[PDB]
């Protein structure tokens, strides 16, 4: 018989099953609130909202309690012709798994298909492929264009919400493209960089029915080395925010990821890239290469200074796990962290709150 | 959690610093883009668990050799590093970085890696370095100096194709495993 | 200090404490669901959360599971001119208790006052 | 939970129907709604905890014998009930209502109750009876009645002033508790 209220009543329950064991719990907090509305105005099973709402409250508990893993996105071209009507010539951009490494997943992709080989030129499509036999193929990975979800813009929300987020619910793709454009000289390798990233748009929200899912539209960028440096700048700064921050909600944690990215910032000895940047646009010779494109450098020195403060809540952090086994790490990350601190006031020019 | 300890070291002729690069950002290859900042550590694993992961980017320049000391104290594993295909890598490598380095740290596993693996066979730089009298170190000759040093594996990869740099990479993870 | 978030989050916790132990469950969920909703929305404890619908589903519970006493309504006229300015000519509709028998109750007021006659 | 069983069985010229719906319906003295159906219970307790309670609305015809007998077996309590200021009453009390029904239940806690406690001290019903060579049943004889009974406690009520009905009712409760 099953009336329709019962049958969705079951169809629901195993919904909430699935969706709680294979961890999106976004989801089934956003179905266990259907079912008890529905419960709770038209049949009164109140046993029901009992253990719901048990249930929903274990859901929200393990969305901040514990912390799971970022899939991995690559984007798959199954270029040719000797391909099936509906694999030739689009991208499918495959959900990966939790840690997958590029080798293993086109070593799977070489699995699924005979004529296991690459291509080379992963930035534009291959004209000779573009109606030949012998199937090709190009993988490569990319990164998930962060969702703007509703009602989370303004007020701190905990990390947990954030990178939980930050694979799940996600439909616009991107990936780095160095393009050289700029003298060659000696040390200097930041003076060509050039990026023109890839727009890639999957008309289904991963996830869904498949893991995989074929592109939509496919755009092209650009990125100037000014504008570069503003990216850069710019996640920078919500790196050492993020290490700061998920460290200020732990106790048992390892001092390794701070002293990884207070070295990183105070001594970039193979390569410089302060002074690089510097020979590159504070010098005049930049105004004659750039007369009327200027307000980038002010951009990159309020992003500088607003990174000193957090480089100095991430040195108090680093003193509240500082030791005699820190004593020199510290130490050197004192001296060149006063040094930059003056260096910017007095030598750069520059102003900070 | 637990995470991972390793160092790499040599000159500044061979660019380790692009390998780690382009294996960090995940890359493929020839589009790494360079970073600024050094000290490139990643959220990767490869066998059993996840774990956290760093690579120390030590200079190749002589001055600083008195900040570097300080690291590898209380390390899990070593990467040093050196080429097959420049001569002046291994004079240094016999010189400062295999002897000094294993000097600080005597007490640890070790593993050893060839860059420019598809240089070695590239007949091209192979003629322009005889002309220079320069020699491509052959497998046998980095055999002869891992049964020297003891390292769990002496390993070979690359950068152009990037031909079992995850293998290097995996088996100095599983070193302590 | 006390900013006007933690007070109202105690003034419910209380509220809510109360309401349970005093048998009246159908106010205790509809102020249950201002505190989640607030929570949720503006400060993302969801410990917070986890607790607060634990309790929700222990006051659903409750209703239907077991059952409880009606209390029986009087109806009390405080006649005459010898009585105060506010108790004077109005009639005063007390809620009562449980079982209460119209003997105890008018034994009670008439200990309220001199006078005790009907 | 727990119940209370109990009978109430009498004559009709005394009217102990007024008196058990005007104890049900909570009502003030003198605001009696009569109602159709018998069998007034109620769900009231006194003491203790919450029970439920029944009051079998006995007949006073004598044709409905045929069907009263089979309410006693199975039952807690019983109130036989009679009036003091009815001869009449007494003399089916002596007869039909105190033997035969103590005589199927002979094992069992019993109440009595006094009816029309106010006309027992009323002159004019009381000269009306002298009249009519009528007396109202004193105490004593109530007590005498008592004794030959043994009531747990022989109680008298009322109707136009309710005076101790509550407590009769009270007793009879607790006469199991």
């Amino acid at each position: 018989v099953y009336t329709q209220q019962e049958l969705k009543e079951k169809l629901y329950q195993e919904i909430i099953s699935y969706f709680d064991k294979g961890k999106m719990w976004e989801k089934a907090i956003k179905l266990s609130k259907e079912l008890a509305e529905t419960y709770e105005s038209k049949v009164f099973d109140y046993e029901g909202l009992g253990n719901l709402l048990k249930k929903r409250a274990s859901f929200y508990e393990n969305i901040i309690k514990a912390m799971r893993p970022q899939p991995e996105y690559f984007a798959v071209g199954y270029y040719g012709q000797g391909f099936p009507s509906f694999l030739r010539n689009k991208i499918f951009i495959y959900r990966g798994k939790e840690y997958e490494r590029r080798e293993d997943f086109s070593l799977r992709l070489l699995t699924q298909f005979p004529n296991a080989e690459k291509m080379t030129s992963t930035t534009p499509p291959g004209e000779d492929i573009k109606s030949s036999p012998k199937q090709y193929m190009q993988c490569f990975t990319v990164k998930p264009v962060m969702s703007l979800p509703p009602s989370y813009k303004d007020k701190p929300v905990p990390e947990q919400i954030l990178n939980y987020y930050r694979a799940n619910e996600v439909q616009q793709f991107r990936y780095s493209r160095p393009f050289r454009k700029g003298e060659k000289d000696p040390d200097n390798e930041f003076a060509t960089m050039w990026i023109e990233r890839t727009t890639y748009t999957t008309a289904y929200t991963f996830p869904g029915i498949l893991k995989w899912f074929e592109v939509k539209q496919i755009s092209t960028e650009e990125i100037s080395p000014l504008e570069n440096a503003i990216e850069t700048m710019e996640l920078t700064n919500e790196r050492i925010s993020n290490c700061v921050q998920q460290h200020a909600w732990d106790r048992s944690l390892s001092v390794h990821p701070l002293s990884m990215l207070l070295s990183g910032i105070v001594d970039p000895a193979v390569m410089g890239g302060f002074s690089n940047y510097e020979k590159a646009f504070f010098t005049e010779k930049y105004l004659q290469e750039h007369p009327e494109d200027q307000e980038k450098v002010e951009l990159l020195k309020r992003l500088i200074a607003l990174q000193m403060p957090l480089l100095t809540e991430g040195i108090r952090i680093h003193g509240e796990k500082l030791t005699e086994q820190l004593k020199p790490l510290h130490e050197r990350l004192s001296s060149c962290f006063r040094e930059l601190k003056e260096k910017v006031e007095k030598h750069y020019g520059v102003i900070t709150l | 959690m637990q995470a991972i300890k390793c160092v790499v070291v040599g000159d500044g002729a061979v660019a380790k610093t692009c390998l780690l690069i382009s294996y960090t950002t995940n890359a493929f290859p020839g589009e790494y883009i360079p970073t600024v900042f050094d000290n490139y550590s990643a959220n990767v694993m490869v066998d059993g668990k996840p774990v956290n992961l760093g690579l120390w980017d030590t200079a190749g320049q002589e001055d600083y050799d008195r900040l570097r000391p300080l690291s590898y104290p209380q390390t899990d594993v070593f990467l040093i590093c050196f080429s097959l295909v420049s001569p002046a890598s291994f004079e240094n490598v016999r010189a400062k970085w295999y002897p000094e380095v294993r000097h600080h740290c005597p007490n640890t596993p070790i593993i050893l890696v060839g860059t420019k693996l598809d240089l070695r066979d590239d007949k091209d730089t192979i003629e322009k370095l005889k002309e220079k009298k320069l020699t491509p170190i052959t497998y046998p000759q980095g055999l002869a100096m891992a049964k020297e040093i003891g390292a769990v594996k002496y390993l070979e990869c690359s950068a152009l194709t990037q031909r079992g740099l995850k293998t290097v990479f995996d088996e100095a993870i599983r070193a302590v495993l």
